[PDB]
Parts: C-alpha cells; structure tokens; sequence
C-alpha cells in the first residue's frame, strides 16, 4: 500500500490559494490529513469516509478538504496564513485500524515574495593533497544567496543519485544574520576513493532543487522571476 | 496531549544502548505503534504493541507495552548512526477505521559516530569553473572536536557534518569554511581548538 | 413512528374518600421521546413518580407512571401524553367502571 | 422454570452533536439494575443486584461499561459520517443483550441490535451479521465492526461465559424475591352492558381468570392486557358482555399460586 502526495514542498504568499494533493490507488475508502508542528505530535485537520464526503477533524480551521474520487483527497488553502507553516502529511486505510501514511509536504507561507532569490551553485575539485595522504577524494558542493531555505541538495554520479559518502548540512547557515530576510548558504560533501575520482569517465553533479514562486505569480521586480528550478554545479574526473 | 514522551532529547555515542519511554491516558487503548523519523524523511513504523502485556522485536529495535500501567518503552540495542531520528509514540484507540490516532511529541535521538582512525586535516579545494574562487575543509577528525562558528561576518564556516561510506565501512567528520574577502586557510580555523597534529599542506 | 397506547387504572379497589395510587400505562410507541402529564380536574399533579423506560420483544417502548390520589365522586382524573406520531395530545380519562 | 436475563439499551441521536443513551435490565420480570446518561455509574434496583461477583469483580466489569458508552457514541456518529447522504438523524438504536438459562447449566445468549425500530443486526458466533430484511448499506458498518478483533473477542466473552456465571448468581442472591408470592384483590364494575372483573396485586405473573355463573365457564370471557403495577406486583382485568337484567347470580372466579387452593369467588 503506497501513498503520494503533490506538492513535495511549497513556497506560497500570505492571502495566495493553496492546494495540496494526495493519491492513493490501494482501493482504500478512507484518508485523513494531518500536520506536523514543532513541540506538537501530528494532529488530524480533515477525513474522508468517501468520494464526495469530507469531514472536520481537530483543527480544521482555515482548511477546506474535497475528494471527488476514491484515489485523490486535496487539502485547500483559500487564504494561506504563515501559521499555516508546517509540515503535512496524507494517510489512507480500509475498515482496518492501520493507516497508511504519506511521504509529507513541507509548506512555507510569507508574507511577501519581495526576497525570494535562486542560489548560485558551485562545485569544487578535491585536493591533490587529500588524495596523496588519504587515498580519498571529497568534492564540496556549495549554494550560496537563496531565500527562503526550502531547498534540496543531490548528488549525481553518471546520471544516477548517490547517497553513500555523502552528508549535507542539516540547516543552512545566514550570509547576513544581521538582517531579518536574510539571504542563505548550504554546503555537501562527496567522498568517493581517489582511483575513482581520477576516472576521467565518471561525471559529478551537485543539483539544488530550489522552491520558490511558482509560474503564476506576480512579479513586480526588474530581476528575473524566482520560480522554482534546478541550478547545477558540474565537473568530470581527472587523473 | 493525551501521549507524552520521554525523554524529548538524547546523544548517545555509537553502540549504546538507550530506552525510550512513552506514557499515555487514552481509552480505550487498542494499539500502540512506534514511529521512526529522519530530519526530512516521512514516518516509518517499526513495531506495534496490540496485548495487554505484550513484547515485540524487529532487529535491533524491541518494544513492551503494559495497558494496566498505560505505559511502553522502546529498547533501541546497539546503536548506529542512522538512528538520528525523532521517535513518536502513536496510541490508536479502536481496532478499526473508526479509530483515532493520538500522537506523540516525539524523543530527538543523536548518536554520536565513533571514528576509529583520525587523521586531522584541513585542505584547499578550488571551484571547478572559476579557479581563483576556493573553499576550505576540515576533516577527518575526531567527534571530541567541536567546530565553532566564524569570528566574522564575511568569513563563512559551517557545522561538524558526517559521511558514511558503506561500502569501506568508513566514517569521517568534515566542515567547510569559506570567504570572499587575502582569506587563508590556517588562518580559518583559528576561533575552533583543533587538534596539535592537524596536517596542513603547502 | 409509533401511536402510543394509553391505559388508566387502579392500584387498589376504588374507595371514595380512600386514598390511593393511580397508574398510567402508556405503551407501543416510537420514537423514545414523549411527554406524559397525570391530571386532576384538568390541573397538573405535582408529584408523579416515573419507572425506567423499558422496551418489549417487538421493540416497542413502554413506560408506567403513577401518582397517589384520593378519588371523590366529584374529582376527575387523567392521563395527558404528547408524542411526536400524534398533533394533538391524546388525554385518557379514569372511568373507575372501566 | 426458566428465567430470561435481559439488558435493554435505547439510544438516541438527535443530530450530530445531540445524543443520550440510557439502560435497563431485567430478570424475568424485575428489574436489577438502572442505568441513567446523566449517571456516571450502573445503579443496583434490588439489593442482589451485584449477584456472586466480588466487589473487584463488579467495578472492572462497570468500567467496561463505562468505557463502552462513550465508546458507543462516537462509533455510531462517525458511522453515520460514513452512510451521509445516505442515512439521516434522527437515528435510534436499541440493543437486547443477556441469556435465557436452562435446567442443569445449560444457556443460549444473545445480542439483538435495532435500527429505527426494526430489528436489523445481531452478534453470532465470533462476529456482527445481518439479519433477513435488513438494507443492504448495513454492510458497511458490519464490515468496520467485524474488522475490531478486540471488541468480537471482549463480546465473546460477555456472552459465552460472564452473562451465564452472573445470571447463576442472581437466581442464588435474588431466590427470596423471584420465588416472592403476592395475594391479587379484586374487584366488580361495569360499563353501558359490559362486566368488568379487576384484578390486582399479584405475583408471579400466571394468572386464572373466568366469569361464571355457578359451576358453568362464560365462553364470552374476555382477558385484558397483563398491567404493571409501582410496586412490582401485576394488574389484570377480564371483561364480559351480557344482556341488561341478567347480571345477578354472574361471579369473577379467580385462581392463583398465592392463594393457595382458597379461590377469590366474588358474586354480584
Ligand atoms: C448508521 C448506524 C448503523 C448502526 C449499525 C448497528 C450496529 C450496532 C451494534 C454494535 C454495538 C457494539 C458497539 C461497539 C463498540 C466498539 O466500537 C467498542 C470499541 O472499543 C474497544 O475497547 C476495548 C477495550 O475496552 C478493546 O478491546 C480489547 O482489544 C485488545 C486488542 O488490543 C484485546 O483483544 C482485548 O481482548 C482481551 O480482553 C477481553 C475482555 O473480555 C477478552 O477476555 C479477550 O479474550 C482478551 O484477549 C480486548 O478487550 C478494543 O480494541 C476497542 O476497539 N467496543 C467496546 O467498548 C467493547 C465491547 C462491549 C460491547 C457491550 C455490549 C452492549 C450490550 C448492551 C447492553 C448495555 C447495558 C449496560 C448495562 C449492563 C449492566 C448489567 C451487568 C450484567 C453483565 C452481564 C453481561 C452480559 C450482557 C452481554
Ligand atoms: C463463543 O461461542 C460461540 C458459539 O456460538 C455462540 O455464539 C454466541 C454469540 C451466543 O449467541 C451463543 O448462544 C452461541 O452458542 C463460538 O463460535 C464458534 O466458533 C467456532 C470456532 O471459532 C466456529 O467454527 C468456525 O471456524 C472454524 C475456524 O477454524 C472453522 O474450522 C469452522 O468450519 C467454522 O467455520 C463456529 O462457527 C462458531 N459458532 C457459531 C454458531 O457461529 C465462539 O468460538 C465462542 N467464543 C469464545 C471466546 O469462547
Ligand atoms: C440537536 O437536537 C437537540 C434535541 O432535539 C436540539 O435541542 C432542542 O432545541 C430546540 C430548539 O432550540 C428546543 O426547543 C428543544 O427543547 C431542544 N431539545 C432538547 C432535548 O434539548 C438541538 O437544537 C439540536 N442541535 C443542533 C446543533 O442542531
Ligand atoms: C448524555 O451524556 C453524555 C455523556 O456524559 C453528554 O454528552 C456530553 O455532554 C457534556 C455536556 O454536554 C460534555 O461535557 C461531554 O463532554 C459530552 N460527551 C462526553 C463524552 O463527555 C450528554 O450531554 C448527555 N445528554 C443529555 C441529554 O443529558
């Protein structure tokens, strides 16, 4: 039983609509909509026993459910508050007591757009000094002059994500902490063994999904648009 | 907050082992289900607790539940680094769809690797496009090692952050220091007290 | 929904100037939710005693109550019930022959 | 003679806030217990109504209860939530749950639900079914009920060996006032013509009733309704109709246990 939910993460505007999905195809009569809060444990918002039914939970305030199928159940932002900021997650389950959840949508909602910003994307080379003392090569990834921090750093080796040798920082470090709508930076390490680094067939990419306004927006600056997008810092091996 | 957990934090170092309680007052109690979460990830469901003096297992995770206490502990037996999660307790309160799910706070783990073989060093590594632009990074020491942040606000130095090569069965601490403003590298560490044979290439 | 059936009688032999206790039996009835009144001379008695509401074999609910009271030749007496089957409610008056 | 314990349950949803429910129970034809909404514990209405259980016994098996009423509540409002628009408030729900005992120490339980006044679900077995000329949405709900492995074993129990244990105890602690005697009166009337023979304040229940005109039964006898009295004791009258004139040398014959032999012969 596999549940999905669309989108995985969101950047929205105080007054703006927000609409978050959920598909189920286990033939599942019921679905259920929590969110996850800091201090709180995961507290139900709306549920459904069926296609045209939808039902108040604890704190169903400010949301609206619809389901008008069996497999998707939406949860409805007519007014997007940033206390609506949080974590959400879809579950669904049959007659049983067992309830399937979801892989969760983050959601961040501000009250202006005005300091929404891409990150620049570097990579940079292992030293040939780490490779002569350790016989290992680390490639630091760096995203610097984003907002807000909503994004997801990857890895990718010959076209396929990898996990193994990797860590990123669990929060993003402010350029200026002075400032309030300060702008953000985030690095990632990839460690392979030096002989595979010195493969000059292996091709290394470092992908930052950023999130940011989506292509329906309004846009009054004279700089490009900050919709949501991929920036990439790219590199091949060397001997 | 008819579920509490204790307690709300934890570090453990690597191969400890820890206990993790969970206290409730719902009624009925029909199951009790422990929850794993990554920083990001979704839930995972480790084990669930139907009886009325029950015990179970799954790996390195075991779990009791006594219903006349209304009270379960999860024994977590050797701990590695991928348990760095939040635990959440869940208590259901039918046996069917017409049950509701009471959640937990959560219990934040942090398991502290243990590096066998520290090999302390801070090495200059250059952007691959633009040659001129470099960062430094400070790795494979040891977790006593704590790394402070920058002195200043034009000299950008991240948190301790570990790496995990499964197929070496390696682990290595590294952070990443940087600036745009004549910025050396021996002189980017200076605020942090690193080790006395830190290497440190010319 | 279910007409309720009304029936006034005696507990003991009817002596005028004796006292007494007066039974109202109302029965076959549903929805649950009703209203009974025991009258004298048309005028609410104040202390009317209720049993628990019960239900029969054919799921319909029956309730007994009952009052004391001291029959005359002159006083009248009666059961009033209001129920939700019925638009007007049905009053049952204690003929001692009957 | 047999004795049928009954645990009598009306519930009433008036929409989808509104709700009370409220419990009977019977043995035979007197009442044990009593059990109001707006009590937070069952009520004993006969000093053995607690039977053989011991008092550790008792409050476990009213905490249960306790559990369940509330418990009740909110299963039967999230089950409407299910059907909606399908099924509609108001909605009464009454339950008939107990066992009718049997020479030696042999018993048959049961657990009889009604919808809307119309008998539609009962427990058999190991699990919730329906009965013949039951709707068919019922499905649904018996689905959900049956999918609670906790609840099917819990009612099992209350069933298979706790109503027969604690009925066996009732008739042991409650032998003095079931096996009770209580002498009828009766009395002579009539209505524009019709003779009426009242009978009251007896108990058991089984009862002769007959107009006779010396040694000769009135075939036109007419028996009434068996009718309660406060005091736990029975009311019943038998009427007959005759002719105007011929009411002299008419008697009301009546036999019962308590009397022991001495028959009411009450002439006119
Ligand atoms: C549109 C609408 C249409 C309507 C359709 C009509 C259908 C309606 C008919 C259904 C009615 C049944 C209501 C169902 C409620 C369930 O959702 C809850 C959901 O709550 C349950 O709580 C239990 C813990 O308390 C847990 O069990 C627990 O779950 C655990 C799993 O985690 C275990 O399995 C545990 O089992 C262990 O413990 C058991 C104990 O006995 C066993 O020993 C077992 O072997 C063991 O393994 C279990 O208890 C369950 O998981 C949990 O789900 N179950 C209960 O609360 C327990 C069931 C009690 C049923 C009571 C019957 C009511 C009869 C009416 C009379 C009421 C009058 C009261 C006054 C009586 C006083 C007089 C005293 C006389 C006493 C004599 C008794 C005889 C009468 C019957
Ligand atoms: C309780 O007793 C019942 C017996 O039936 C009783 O029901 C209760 C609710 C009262 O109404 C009472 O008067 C009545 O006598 C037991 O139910 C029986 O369980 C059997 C096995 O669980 C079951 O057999 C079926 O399942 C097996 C599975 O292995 C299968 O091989 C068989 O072919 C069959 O399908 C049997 O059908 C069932 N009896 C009835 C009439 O349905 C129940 O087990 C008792 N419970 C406890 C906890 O003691
Ligand atoms: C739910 O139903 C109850 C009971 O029918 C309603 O309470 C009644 O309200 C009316 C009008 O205000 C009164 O005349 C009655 O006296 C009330 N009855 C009882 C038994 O209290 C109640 O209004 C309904 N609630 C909702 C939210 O619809
Ligand atoms: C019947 O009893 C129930 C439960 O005691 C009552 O519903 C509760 O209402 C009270 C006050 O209205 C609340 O404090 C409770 O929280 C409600 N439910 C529960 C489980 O506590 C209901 O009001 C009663 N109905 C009548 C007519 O008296």
């Amino acid at each position: 039983a596999a549940v999905t939910q669309s989108p995985r993460n969101k950047v929205a505007v105080t007054g703006g609509k927000v609409t978050l999905s959920c598909n189920q195809t286990n033939n599942h009569n019921n679905m259920y909509w929590y969110r996850q809060d800091t201090g709180h444990g995961l507290r139900l918002i709306h549920y459904s026993y069926g296609a045209g039914s939808t039902e108040k939970g604890d704190i169903p305030d400010g949301y609206k459910a619809s389901r008008p199928s069996q497999e998707n159940f939406s949860l409805i932002l007519e007014l997007a508050t940033p206390s609506q900021t949080s974590v959400y997650f879809c579950a669904s389950g049959d007659e049983g007591y067992t309830q399937y959840f979801g892989p969760g949508t983050r959601l961040l909602v501000l009250e202006d757009l005005r300091n929404v910003t891409p990150p620049k994307v570097s990579l940079f080379e292992p030293s040939k000094a780490e490779i002569s003392h350790t016989q290992k090569a680390t490639l630091v990834c760096l995203a610097t002059g984003f907002y807000p921090d909503h994004v997801e750093l990857s890895w990718w080796v010959n076209g396929k994500e990898v996990h193994s040798g990797v860590c990123t920082d669990p929060q993003p470090l402010k350029e200026q902490p002075a400032l309030n709508d300060s702008r953000y930076s985030l690095s990632s390490r990839l460690r392979v063994s030096a002989t595979f680094w010195q493969n000059p067939r292996n091709h290394f990419r470092c992908q930052v999904q950023f999130y940011g306004l989506s292509e329906n927006d309004e846009w009054t600056q004279d700089r490009a648009k900050p919709v949501t997008q991929i920036v990439s810092a790219e590199a091949w091996g060397r001997a | 907050t008819q579920v509490e957990q204790s307690p709300q934090s934890l570090v453990v170092r690597q191969g400890e082992n820890c206990v993790l309680q969970c206290n409730y007052s719902v009624t009925p109690d029909n199951h009790l289900r422990w929850f794993k979460q990554d920083t990001g990830k979704g839930l995972v469901s480790l084990t669930v607790l139907v009886d009325q003096k029950d015990k179970t297992s799954n790996g390195r995770y075991s779990a009791t539940l006594d219903k006349d206490a209304k009270h379960s502990t999860l024994h977590i037996t050797a701990t590695l680094l991928d348990d760095t999660a939040t635990y959440i307790c869940v208590v259901g309160d039918r046996g069917s769809a017409l049950g509701r799910l009471h959640f937990g706070a959560g219990t934040q783990l942090i398991v502290i690797p243990d590096i066998q073989n520290p090999d302390p060093a801070v090495y200059q590594l250059r952007d691959s496009k633009s040659s001129d632009k470099s960062v430094c990074l400070f790795t494979d020491f040891d977790s006593q090692t704590n790394v402070s942040q920058s002195k200043d606000s034009d000299v950008y130095i991240t948190d301790k952050c570990v790496l995990d090569m499964r197929s070496m069965d390696f682990k290595s601490n590294s952070a990443v220091a940087w600036s745009n403003k004549d910025f050396a590298c021996a002189n980017a560490f200076n605020n942090s007290i690193i080790p006395e044979d830190t290497f440190f290439p010319s | 929904q279910k007409t309720p059936q009304i029936q006034v009688y005696s507990r003991h032999p009817p002596e005028n100037g004796k006292p007494n206790i007066l039974n109202c039996y109302v029965t076959q009835f549903h929805p649950p939710h009703i209203e009974i009144q025991m009258l004298k001379n048309g005028k609410k008695i104040p202390k009317v005693e209720m049993s628990d509401m019960s239900f029969s074999k054919d799921w319909s609910f029956y309730i007994l109550a009952h009052t004391e009271f001291t029959p005359t030749e002159t006083d009248t007496y009666a059961c009033r019930v209001k129920h939700a089957s019925m638009a007007e409610p049905k009053t049952v008056y204690w003929d001692r022959d009957m | 003679k047999n004795y049928t314990f009954r645990c009598l349950q009306m519930s009433s949803f008036a929409n989808r806030s509104w709700s009370r429910t409220d419990s009977v129970v019977w043995l035979g034809d007197l009442q044990t217990h009593r059990w109001s909404n707006d009590s937070a514990t069952i009520s004993f209405t006969k000093p053995w109504s607690q039977g053989k259980l011991s008092n550790q016994q008792w409050e476990k098996l009213q905490h249960m209860f306790q559990v369940y009423r509330v418990s009740f509540t909110r299963d039967i409002q999230e089950l409407v939530k299910m059907m909606s628009p399908k099924e509609d408030y108001p909605i009464e729900i009454q339950l008939s749950a107990g066992c009718e005992m049997y020479p030696g120490n042999a018993s048959e339980s049961f657990l009889h639900v009604a919808f809307q006044g119309k008998y539609v679900v009962r427990f058999w077995g190991t699990s919730w079914q329906t009965v013949p000329g039951a709707p068919s949405w019922l499905d649904l709900p018996i689905k959900v009920l049956n999918a609670d492995q906790g609840t099917s074993a819990t009612v099992q129990m209350l069933l298979n060996d706790t109503c027969p244990l604690f009925v066996r105890g009732l008739l042991e602690a409650g032998k003095s006032d079931l096996e009770k005697q209580e002498k009828p009166v009766a009395w002579l009337s009539s209505v524009p013509r019709q003779l009426v023979c009242h009978v009251s304040g007896f108990y058991p229940k089984p009862v002769w009733v007959m107009w006779m005109r010396g040694d000769q039964e009135q075939q036109g006898t007419h028996r009434g309704d068996f009718l309660p009295n406060a005091d736990e004791t029975w009311y019943l009258q038998a009427t007959l109709d005759v002719e105007a004139g011929e009411e002299a040398g008419l008697a009301c014959r009546v036999k019962h246990s308590s009397l022991g032999g001495q028959d009411i012969i009450l002439y006119w």
